């Protein structure tokens, strides 16, 4: 079929960790959640400033 | 057909799961995308954000601005403690509403780094030194400057660079802690002190705010899904 | 994948670097660590940011709503629930979405629908099996003002069947606002003449809900209780807001009542002493 | 020859000349803490020669009558060098211990002492219905001792041996790191203890992290004219000390 | 793969080796076998100690709480359960746990839920099936205080609905504690000034767990009895200790009544003749 | 869908089952695994481990340290039986406590040899020498020296090296045996005597205690799991 | 998909005895127990000396 | 989860049936195989056996 | 997966007949019989004697 294999979360026995997935209906929205999407980018909200501002350096000079 | 064996959990219900199921709107056409401006991953992302701090949580000013003032006044004030509070980021009743406690509420365990960054609002012609002292758990709270300063300090000098950062370490015993601290996952106290004192010229005020923010470092992270203690209802809204 | 940064090993320090200063005014938030105002260690963090996903954090059904319909037909009892579907009548699942001002995913609607019989002196009964039926009705389809209406026909509009004993009955749905976006948040008007009605309920639309038992009559009353629930999917969110502070008042505005900014306490420097030999 | 031993940790030295071996934990020996286990992010303190030393105990005396004894580490060492200094000042500790029991008699007297390390040996109290004080658990170099018979105290622990006030038997202490000291063979007993938690460090106040317990299995006798007093003396040095989380020192 | 050792063949013997004799002083224990002390045969042992595996041994439901709670509100009979998680109110499951000191593991959570009917003179019912909730409230959550609460919302809290007559509910969890392993026993207190809390109750806060009949009423008083099974499985254990032999008396504590080591008889020397032609 | 039919044992739930469940908790970070020291593997790594053995449990003992002690004397003994006891490894009141039986109590099926070590805990100057036999079910207990050492004995010799094993080999009929032994999977019994006797010089106790070690061997092996009868309860500890 | 065949516990008809496993959960957790894990070193409770021990030889001289 | 639908006969128990079912006994370990003499497979074996026939099978 | 296709027992419509299977659990004995093997030999009782005996010849002589 159209298997699509991808990793599992860590387990309490760590330090065959996968799993398989089909999709079974015709709509997306039928689909399980995306709870494997990690993404970031913290500067939209942390430095929306239009220079960049260098830590080890003086906000303002 | 194939046999099958039922296993316990079957038709059960879990607010947690994770399945597939019928569409009840087969080929729906959805509006299409439009990408808008600040869209966020991770609530990380919140919570790594500066936010005022209402250290001066007193009765008379829990409807006030004067809930975030951290006066600072001129004149000799040596072994006066400017303020305190535990280390409780999301219990500790001054960190509890701000955007980061706000967030942690949503969660049960935390970890990682705290910047409290501390703004000096006075005039450009007042000066001082202020000691930003942060101790672990294990002694009591520190009485004195000298005591307050052998724990992980930061002193603070006023100048044309207005705020100051004090990084709260994580230094704990175990990788986490929770949320709802106890003694057990105790993270300390910190307290603010003068190092010096703030001068002031004539004709110039002697009494100045100091804001207060508080957000999560790059090393900070939540981890127990749970439901935030701070809303609630008796009955259906209309 | 999504771990957190590590702290990088740091020594003795005596230079122009100031990394603690700043300035605020900016509206940037400083991106110190603990490495830059002392002497740390190196220490690898494996902690990972996989629980604070919005996916994560929003994908999780929450009760939405909660209405009773009875079987038979005495008294003013309604027979049948309607509902103008929205989340805003639930507090718990309402101030998540309220962290963010627009929203866009799927959905997975789940019913948890029990029956009862109300007491009596003398309610000796045996009826069969419950069967209930769930009818959505988009803006603009004809609505049953009756448990024998010709709407519950369900011609075109999504339907289900359920009989108590199996389990809930559920269903996905995409996603369904004429905008690009589901709106939390709208401080604008219906009307150009900015009147009518303001906020939320001034553009949102997303159809109403019916229920009723397919069951002719039963013997002695009985009631059931739906409860409907909401697990988004498929989640995208924008622009962060201040969490609701206030009580919910109204589910169609914002109004509130002046609420303190937190708990209070003795003092300023007022910090409990645990530690009492 | 086997027998003979010597030990060096800091400015001090061991000397032997009845062992048997020496055990060595659970097959582990002390290291300090790596990276990649690591949580406090500040950068730990190590004295080395400073705290790693041998430090003796109060002397104990074995008596024909005697039930056993116990101590609880690292509170028991709260006083000790500069070892109990750090814990005062530092908010978290982690270290390994080199126990060495010394006990010497004659091969004209008898009797065996079971030398044992029981990490986490929370104990129970004397009045089931009521709680133990941290006073009765441990209280410094001084030893606690186990009674031949029931104990009665509010908030004593219960001190009958054959429970070892853990409500087990006796003869399964074996199951931790030990050794016995016969004195027709012996002389003395070793134990490297490695450090042993559930967490990369811990206080040392709040925390015993393990309980040495010395406990007769076969009773000291003798004639006469032989030497009636046959003292039981407790040597423990910490390896690999670690602190982390510097502030005021804590008013015990 | 986990098969047991051979027994190589032996002969006689007479020279300066001995296996037989040793020091128990040295804390070593004997690695002698029968080949060493006598005169034995080659045997291909296919024993295996599959079984005793860390896994294969605690990987098995067993019960841990029980309660039981009502439909009507009548007197004061509790209508919903509440729970403080723990291993430690089952000695049986309790006592096996108790053998290592730290523990590490995911494990799977089953219940099973039962109802009945309180006896009475006039009790001729006909209610539906009972669809019953629980919900679980780590540490800091807010706790339901009736079964109309609106913490039952489930906004983020896991929770589960079940109907009777269905399998058993049931669902698996990670490795929750905040250290790097569950710990049984902690010689130590929940505050630095060595008071307070002693032992587990110090430190381990998994939560609590709360369950209630979703259904609004029943006309005659019901009560349900709610059993929860944990079945550790991904294990792994540290530390080992000796079993344990007093009684259990509290579910906080290790308090314990001075217990005999063994059952007694007659004599050291003591025997019982099995052979009487 | 699928045409599927379900098969007896559906929807029940067997303690000992063993499939897959949905997680209540997605995407939970586990807190990093750390290597701690003495992890247990098998539990037979627990029986293999020594553990003294209360051989004289009399009523009057079974609470004090007399229970692991085993006397010897000086002087002529000769016919006299030190001590004696049943091959019950999980049965039998003296080793039904010890570490390797208190494990065999979770199991019903044993198998393998035992190592019954002996310590001598008198003076440097007593000597001695002990016949340690084990006699394999089928005949009555050995009432004399004689019927004893035509079993599997062995003659510990008093010395330098405290310490005697006395390996009780697996000689049953069938490859394994109950925990709950009863007549069928008998295993025979182990009687002490004098070989010698034990002298001592002038000045020295006439009366020395000897330990008894039990542990199981390389080649033991338990096999069905089962609750152990040594623990119990009336109702919910509190 | 991504199965993973085994090897099965020998069957009362010893002296195509393996079976097949799928994941279908993303989380470890989900996953059954470890039945199969057979490591042993019990030399950390019967002989965690310092000094190796040989059998055939006296433990003290 | 993937669509199913259950056929008839389903959930019921046939004694003659030959399904798959968990172990409540899980890595059991089978006591080691012994050759004993005279195995039997089939019945047929035994059927093929000549035995005694009691012809004069009166009352008496 | 693991699975073994094997030959099905002979149908009323003789003179695609094989079944597929794939075992679930991990132990032996939760496999399905073995109606399948066909082993025999009646000598053990009907011949079981020392010298063999040629049907065609005497038993005795
Ligand atoms: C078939 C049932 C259809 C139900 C539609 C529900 C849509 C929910 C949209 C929520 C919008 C919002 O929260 O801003
Ligand atoms: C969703 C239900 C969560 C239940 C959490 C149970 C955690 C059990 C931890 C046991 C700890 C121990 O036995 O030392």
């Amino acid at each position: 079929m159209g298997a699509q294999v991808s990793t599992q979360k860590t387990g309490a026995h760590e330090t065959i960790i996968h799993y398989t997935n089909i999709n079974y209906y015709k709509d997306a929205a039928s689909n399980s959640a995306n709870r494997q999407d990690f993404t970031q980018d913290p500067g939209k909200f942390t430095e929306p400033v239009k220079d960049i501002m260098i830590k080890t350096m003086p906000a303002l000079n | 057909g194939l046999p099958v064996l039922n296993t316990p959990g079957s038709n059960q219900f879990m607010t947690s799961d994770d399945f597939q199921s019928p569409s009840a709107m087969p080929q729906f056409d959805v509006t299409p995308h439009m990408d808008i401006p600040g869209e966020v991953h991770n609530l990380m992302e919140i919570a790594e954000v500066d936010s005022v701090v209402p250290v001066n949580n007193i009765k008379a000013n829990l409807q006030s601005m004067d809930a975030y003032h951290i006066e600072v006044n001129t004149g000799n004030y040596q072994g006066e403690k400017i303020f305190a509070f535990q280390m409780q980021p999301g219990l500790e009743s001054v960190f509890k509403r701000t955007l980061m406690g706000e967030i942690l509420n949503y969660y049960a365990h935390w970890s990682g780094s705290i910047k409290l960054t501390f703004t000096f609002c006075g005039s450009a012609m007042a000066t001082g030194k202020l000691l930003l002292a942060y101790s672990p758990p294990g002694a009591d709270v520190p009485a004195t400057r000298k005591q307050a300063m052998l724990g992980t300090h930061m002193i603070w000098d006023i100048g044309l660079q207005s705020s100051c950062v004090l990084c709260i370490p994580w230094i704990s015993q175990t990788h986490y802690r929770l949320v709802q601290q106890d003694e057990y996952t105790s993270a300390g106290n910190v307290t603010c002190w003068y190092q010096t004192g703030i001068v002031v010229p004539p004709g110039t005020p002697n009494k100045c705010v100091v804001l207060c923010f508080a957000s999560a470092c790059n090393d900070f992270s939540v981890r127990m899904l749970r439901d935030t203690p701070f809303i609630g209802q008796t009955a259906l809204l209309q | 994948i999504a771990r957190v940064a590590d702290t990088v090993a740091s020594g003795p320090s005596n230079s122009t670097s100031i990394p603690a200063l700043t300035a605020v005014e900016t509206g940037h938030t400083s991106q110190v660590e603990p490495s830059d105002t002392m002497q740390t260690r190196h220490v690898k963090n494996y902690h990972s940011r996989s629980e604070s996903t919005v996916e994560n954090f929003l994908s999780r059904s929450a009760c939405v709503y909660i209405e009773e319909y009875y079987t038979k037909d005495q008294d003013n009892v309604n027979r049948y629930m309607s509902w103008t579907i929205n989340a805003r009548r639930m507090v718990q699942l309402r101030r998540k979405f309220e962290l963010f001002t627009y929203m866009r995913f799927d959905m997975e609607i789940t019913f948890v629908i029990t029956s009862r019989q109300l007491p009596g002196t003398s309610i000796a009964q045996d009826m069969p099996p419950l069967t209930h039926q769930i009818m959505y009705i988009p803006p603009g389809g004809p609505v049953p003002n009756s448990v024998t209406d010709f709407a519950w026909q369900t011609s075109t509009n999504p339907s289900i069947f359920w009989t108590e004993g199996n389990a809930p009955p559920r269903m996905s749905i995409p996603f369904i606002s004429i905008g690009n976006a589901y709106s939390n948040f709208y401080d604008g008007w219906s009307h150009f003449s900015q009147n009518g009605v303001y906020g939320y309920n001034a553009l949102n639309n997303m159809g109403k809900l019916y229920a009723r038992h397919v069951n002719k009559d039963t013997p002695y009353q009985m009631s059931s209780t739906i409860r409907v629930y909401f697990k988004p999917k498929h989640i995208r969110v924008w622009v962060p807001r201040p969490p609701r502070l206030s009580p919910y008042i109204k589910s169609s505005n914002v109004n509130f009542n002046p609420t303190n900014l937190t708990d209070e306490r003795s003092s300023i420097t007022y910090v409990p002493d645990t530690i009492r030999p | 020859s086997d027998r003979v031993r010597s030990l060096t940790l800091g400015n001090s030295t061991i000397t032997t000349q009845e062992s048997a071996n020496v055990v060595v934990g659970y097959g582990r020996w002390p290291e300090y803490l790596r990276d990649d286990e690591a949580t406090a992010e500040d950068q730990p303190t190590q004295p080395d020669v400073a705290t790693c030393r041998f430090y003796t105990l109060e002397s104990v005396q074995w008596e024909k009558n005697s039930a056993g004894w116990w101590w609880k580490f690292p509170e028991a060492l709260k006083d000790m060098g500069l070892f109990g200094q750090n814990m005062l000042y530092h908010y978290l500790g982690r270290a390994g211990y080199t126990i060495h029991v010394q006990c010497n008699a004659s091969k004209f007297h008898q009797g065996c002492l079971l030398v044992v390390c029981v990490p986490e040996a929370e104990m129970g109290c004397s009045q089931t219905d009521k709680e133990v004080a941290a006073m009765n658990l441990t209280k410094g170099e001084a030893a606690h001792k186990f009674e031949p018979t029931k104990t009665n105290g509010e908030h004593t622990v219960q001190s009958i041996v054959c429970n070892a006030g853990m409500g087990v038997g006796v003869g399964n202490l074996t199951i931790y790191p030990h050794q016995w000291i016969n004195l027709r063979t012996n002389n003395c007993a070793t134990i490297v203890m490695p450090y042993v938690n559930s967490v990369p460090m811990d206080n040392m106040f709040r925390h015993y992290n393990f309980t040495l317990m010395v406990i007769p299995f076969a009773p000291l006798d003798y004639a006469a004219q032989a030497s009636e007093y046959v003292p039981v003396t407790v040597t423990i040095a910490p390896m690999c000390a670690e602190y982390n989380g510097l502030r005021l020192a804590y008013q015990q």
